[PDB]
RNA sequence: GGAUGUGUCGUCGCAUAGACAGCCAGGAGGUUGGCUUAGAAGCAGCCACCCUUCAAAGAGUGCGUAAUAGCUCACUGGUC
């Protein structure tokens, strides 16, 4: 969810997924397609998916983290005499990004957990299985 | 009141005359007495005394009935063999007692017209598989 | 596996499915390119560990390992590939997959076998014979008993560039 | 988001030990497994998946019942 301390306000720029596109901390893993923003709340919806769908206990790594600050202006403002205050948190997700890992669940278990994380979430995505040892 | 057959499979308490929960309208709707059955079953539970011995009930038409009383499950002696009147709330995670082999020689010694088993460590190992999930652990095996 | 050319100029290949690649004997240092097809079985059948015969399209053949392999982000595939060219006696350190064996007596009272670094790095074996997996009980294993890195059997020859006092193969509580 | 539309590649699987489909039959004994429960007996919720007979039959999948009983699948045999 949010950041605990900080500076307040940001901006917004894009290009392709720095670090990174592996499969460490587990088996199974959800990655990004799309460049997209991705609330807390959007995070916390496919936490609490995948969450009750393994039950106790599985184990669930939830990558991507929302450090950047979105704000709108009030209701109704004539554009000027500031800017919008902090509405939300985003966190950049770029494509090909892993955003989840999970682990201690079967095959079967891990799609579905995952699929339905996706209909939760703003962008397409993809599951996969490990292999990617750039590093570990 | 016709003749429609059927075999009827059940389970009913030994020593005791049931009210509305087991039977009344449960074979009794079939066509077969339930006052001669309060003086025929309950009186061979005479014989082997508290337990729920299973029955089976084929009931042909207008007044008739025949009934198999087979063997008392020892799930009411397996708790009596340790200390337990209610079974382990998981058989993995709290366990029971540990009977013996010899309290599976009157297992495989009423159960002679049941277990379809031949030799001694068939019938035996067979209803050792009722104790094992049911919770308790069991003395024995191979070697020493 | 038998590539072919290795100009530093890629549209000989690229469709025609490829992958760059470099091996590197540490005198010897050669470019070439790879049918994907070929190494993708090889690769997933041997591993970083693997160790593999490559012949050239010249006539000489030579033994390699995997020493590093960069992928696609976005298309998660092959583009590339760092080759090391194996020698005899003493390689270079290896990064081996730890496993888990049997029904651990963790999995049956609350908790799950956790393999908290999935890949260990030995230093060294005598290269002809890798260690390519890495068995490691866990029957004894209950439920907040950790592996450090020094209990692992390695196979006569090898040791560990790990610290091995290091968490590895950690069995975690339930919730 | 969905879809046995159609073209093109790739993966894996099953098959001359007879398969996918179709059709006949079995589908088992412990055992209402334990727990819960007013009752739960494959089938409202918590732990485990063991033996018996065999060519084959899994504390088992959906419908079902207040709970039984009942219909059918996972396996095998014939048929091709």
């Amino acid at each position: 969810k949010r950041t605990k301390f900080r500076k307040q306000f940001r901006g917004r720029m894009t290009g392709d997924a720095k670090g990174g596109d592996y499969v460490a901390f587990g088996d199974y893993g959800l990655i990004a397609m799309e460049p997209a923003w991705i609330k807390s709340n959007q995070i916390e919806a496919c936490r609490i998916v995948m969450s009750r769908h393994f039950r106790r206990g599985g184990k669930i790594y939830i990558r991507i983290f929302p450090d950047k600050p979105v704000t709108k202006k009030p209701a109704e403002t004539r554009m000027g005499k500031g800017k919008g205050a902090v509405e939300y948190w985003v966190s950049v997700v770029k494509p090909g990004r892993v955003m989840f890992e999970v682990a201690g669940v079967t095959e079967e278990q891990a799609k579905e957990a995952f699929r339905l994380a996706g209909h939760k979430l703003p962008i397409q995505t993809k599951m996969v299985k490990r292999e990617v040892y750039d590093e570990a | 009141m016709r003749r429609v057959a059927g075999i009827v499979k059940l389970q009913l308490p030994a020593g005791k005359a049931t009210p509305a929960p087991p039977v009344g309208p449960a074979l009794g709707q079939y066509g077969a007495n339930i006052m001669e059955f309060t003086k025929a079953f309950n009186a061979q539970t005479a014989d082997k005394g508290d337990a729920i011995i299973p029955v089976e009930i084929t009931i042909y038409a207008d007044r008739s009935f025949t009934f198999i009383t087979k063997t008392p499950p020892m799930s009411y002696l397996i708790r009596k063999a340790a200390g337990i009147g209610k079974g382990s709330s998981t058989p993995n995670k709290a366990k029971v007692g540990k009977l013996n082999w010899d309290q599976v020689l009157e297992i495989a010694k009423t159960k002679m017209p049941d277990l379809n088993a031949g030799s001694v460590e068939a019938a035996a190992n067979t209803v050792a598989g009722t104790a094992r999930s049911m919770g308790v652990t069991v003395e024995g095996g191979p070697n020493a | 596996m038998e590539l072919t050319a290795k100009p530093r100029t890629p549209k000989q290949k690229l469709d025609e499915s490829m992958i760059a690649a470099v091996a590197y004997n540490k005198e010897n240092n050669v470019s070439f390119a790879l049918d994907r097809k070929a190494f993708d079985r090889a690769f997933r059948q041997q591993s970083t560990t693997g160790l593999f015969d490559i012949t050239v399209e010249g006539g000489e053949t030579f033994p390699a390992l995997v020493k590093a392999v960069q992928m696609d982000k976005r298309k998660r595939a092959p583009i590339h590939v760092d080759f090391y060219m194996v020698t005899y006696g003493e390689p270079v350190e290896v990064s081996v997959p730890v496993h888990t064996t049997g029904r651990s007596q963790g999995e049956v009272q609350g908790g799950l076998v956790d393999i908290v670094v999935h890949n260990l790095q030995i230093v060294a074996p005598g290269p002809r014979r890798i260690p390519q997996e890495l068995v490691v009980d866990v029957t004894k294993m209950n439920i907040g008993d950790h592996i450090t890195a020094g209990d692992i059997k390695l196979p006569e020859g090898c040791t560990l560039a790990a610290d091995p006092e290091l968490t590895v193969v950690s069995v975690l509580p339930p919730r």
